[PDB]
């Protein structure tokens, strides 16, 4: 059978910038390939096949090319939209394999996470639980650090910290820290907090609630 | 218009099977050649087979071959996908497609799970009183203690687009949390209105809690 072995496994580069994904074949697949691009939560969409065509509608600036075994995506002129991942398909034959999928993230320059603190929920209380929030908006690169100060002592027990993908234009990401505590842990402490430590400031950003 | 529709997302116990309804509108498939594609949770695309409708000979992955069942009657273009023994490695985002220039299905995800269905309790963020007047506002509503994926949170009924910040839900103990965010002008908060709304298919549960200051 006719495996695809695509690299780069993960990717980055800023706008403007041409790039070019590849995928080889095993074997040769006479032309027989497909790329596609998939944003997140959405259907793959169909880029170019039968090598080098590409499908209606499909800006100028994605390019297929490959002969043999070495088939080469160029997307040249790279845009805030076309950050995702990116798949070849192969079907000189069965079965059609998929490649492994290139990471795409988009170079922009550097931007701070504007931290927001939200105390529990005034219903949740009675359930018997309670979990600080805090939003980290619009930073980048997504790597990044926070913290949970509880009142004094530092705190990492129970914390769900989720990221979103790029936005459409201004490639920055999100985080959302979830400190969840139980009725009494939380009525037993006031100044819960959450601080940021991000590659934009030495001095660490800072957002807390007292109680 | 020509395009595909695939079934509804479904919650399978382990050991059961699942028949996908994959159906097409506006051409027919006695003159297309079928396709199915897996997608687990944060992986890659795996093919897992082809059909002819017409006569019906199709041809699967080996990994397959022994639990997927690609079937097709041409009466009503339904395409459909048979699932058989059920296991967590197969929860996953099965799409259906054409071999041709025509967008894949929505996909439908099969969840299999022992897990029974829960309804979100949607939690409105409200900030513990700080000088919110600068610019703009930042609420949020965490839905959390839910199952199974997927529900739906927008803001004011779909007026706030802008701004909006929802985050891919995390499993614990077998259930979820998610969160949205909105950043509103100072002015529109609190002398507007705005609250979340999310939606749950699976206990046919929907919500409105009010974004109200503390
Ligand atoms: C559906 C695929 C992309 C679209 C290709 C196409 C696209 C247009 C067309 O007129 C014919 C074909 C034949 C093979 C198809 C491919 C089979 C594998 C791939 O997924």
């Amino acid at each position: 059978q006719i495996v695809m072995t695509q690299t780069p496994a993960s990717l980055s580069a800023s706008v403007g910038e041409t790039v070019t994904i590849t995928c080889r074949a095993s074997g040769n697949i006479y032309n027989y390939l497909a790329w596609y691009q998939q944003k997140q939560g959405k259907s793959p969409q169909l880029l170019v096949y039968n090598a080098k065509t590409l499908v209606d509608g499909v800006p100028l600036r994605f390019s297929g090319s490959g002969s043999g075994t070495q088939y080469s995506l160029k997307i040249n002129s790279l845009q805030p939209e076309d950050f995702g991942n990116y798949y070849c398909h192969h079907f000189w034959n069965t079965p059609y394999t998929f490649g492994g999928g290139t990471k795409l993230e988009i170079k922009r320059a550097d931007a701070a996470p504007t931290v927001s603190i939200f105390p529990p929920s005034s219903e949740q209380l009675t359930s018997g639980g309670a979990s600080v929030v805090c939003f980290l908006n619009n930073f980048y690169p997504k790597d990044i650090n926070v913290k949970w100060k509880i009142d004094g002592s530092e705190r990492q027990n129970g914390v769900l910290n989720s990221w979103t993908d790029q936005d459409s234009k201004d490639s920055t990401y999100s985080m959302s820290s979830t400190l969840t505590l139980t009725k009494d842990e939380y009525e037993r402490h006031n100044s819960y907090t959450c601080e940021a430590t991000h590659k934009t400031s030495t001095s660490p950003i800072v957002k807390s609630f007292n109680r | 218009e020509v395009q595909l529709q695939q079934s509804g997302a479904e919650l399978v116990k382990p050991g059961a099977s699942v028949r996908l309804s994959c159906s097409a509108s506006g051409f027919n498939i006695k003159d297309t050649y079928m396709f199915w594609v897996k997608q687990r949770p944060e992986q890659g695309l795996d093919w897992i087979g082809r059909i002819n409708p017409a006569n019906g000979i199709s041809k699967y992955d080996p990994r397959f071959q022994g639990k997927a069942t690609l079937t097709a009657d041409t009466s009503s273009n339904t395409a459909y996908l048979q699932l058989d023994n059920l296991t967590s490695e197969d929860t996953a985002v099965y799409y259906c497609a054409i071999e041709k220039d025509l967008p894949w299905g929505q996909g439908t995800l099969v969840t299999v799970s022992v897990a029974k269905t829960t309804p979100p309790s949607v939690y409105p963020l409200a900030p513990g009183s700080a000088a919110q007047t600068n610019s703009m506002v930042t609420l949020g509503c965490l839905v959390k203690g839910y199952f199974p994926e997927p529900v739906t949170v927008t803001w004011n009924s779909g007026s706030l687009s802008s701004g909006v910040h929802t985050f891919p839900a995390v499993l614990q103990s077998d259930l979820y949390t998610l969160s949205s965010s909105v950043t509103v002008p100072s002015s529109t908060w609190p002398s507007e209105t705005v609250t979340c709304n999310v939606a749950h298919p699976a206990s046919s549960t929907k919500v409105d809690k009010k974004i109200v200051p503390r």
